[PDB]
DNA sequence: GTTGGATTTATATCATTTTACTAACTGATAGCGGAACTTTGGGAGTAAAAGAGTCTCCGCGAAAATGGC
DNA sequence: GCCATTTTCGGCCTCTGTGAAAAACTCCCAAAGTTCCGCTATCAGTTAGTAAAATGATATAAATCCAAC
């Protein structure tokens, strides 16, 4: 799952633009950045963070987890 | 597209049934087709082709 | 013990990005209707006289339900 | 009551493929079919615009709290 475009996430265009601001290209990139790091962003506010974390929990992989030897 | 109804409709009839015009209905349909073209809600319908 | 500045929470207002709803252009495409033209489809007609059907087949038997006397 | 002519039946499965005769033309008229062109409806594709909602960012006001005197 960690190898799919952030496009395949069904998020509001505001969130997609904000994620392109930090050059997040694929998923998994989004998960190795915590909530406080993400929120310090132009236009990536509260409701967008709740939406992104709820969609992440639908994926089941909330923000924060670490893995090995990526990539 | 006339699903669960007795007839099919153009965008004039859909526009008259609501409070809405030609281009508005055309782009709500466009938005629906982009929403359903997303891979998340299309794997089930792919098997029907 | 204290107390006041500051370092945070609390509430509200402002700016930016996006949504919801317009119109105009572009380009095509299908559908319907009319005019002309070629093809198809139905009908009438033929004036030496010509003036009684097929039809091959026909290698079946036992029993019962029918007329006719 | 008795001939004497009709009528009615005769096991189950499985494969199997049929083209195989037969002799008229001619003229006139109406309607269907084919094709082309023009008008009209209907939709995809794209762009730009305007008002409003949504959302985030900043501002403004206090709570209290912690350190220094």
């Amino acid at each position: 799952i960690l190898l799919r475009p952030v496009d395949d996430l069904e998020l509001t265009v505001r969130s997609a633009n904000c994620l392109k601001a930090e050059a997040i290209h694929y998923i998994g990139d989004l998960v190795q950045r915590t909530e406080v790091e993400l929120l310090k962003t132009p236009n990536l506010g509260k409701k967008s963070l709740t939406e992104i974390k709820d969609v992440l929990a639908s994926r089941g992989l909330s923000l924060g987890m670490r893995l090995e030897n990526w990539p | 597209f006339g699903i669960d109804m007795n007839t099919d409709h153009t965008l004039e009839e859909v526009g008259k049934q609501f409070d809405v015009t030609r281009e508005r209905i055309r782009q709500i349909e466009a938005k629906a087709l982009r929403k359903l073209r997303h891979p998340s809600r299309s794997e089930v319908l792919r098997s029907f082709l």
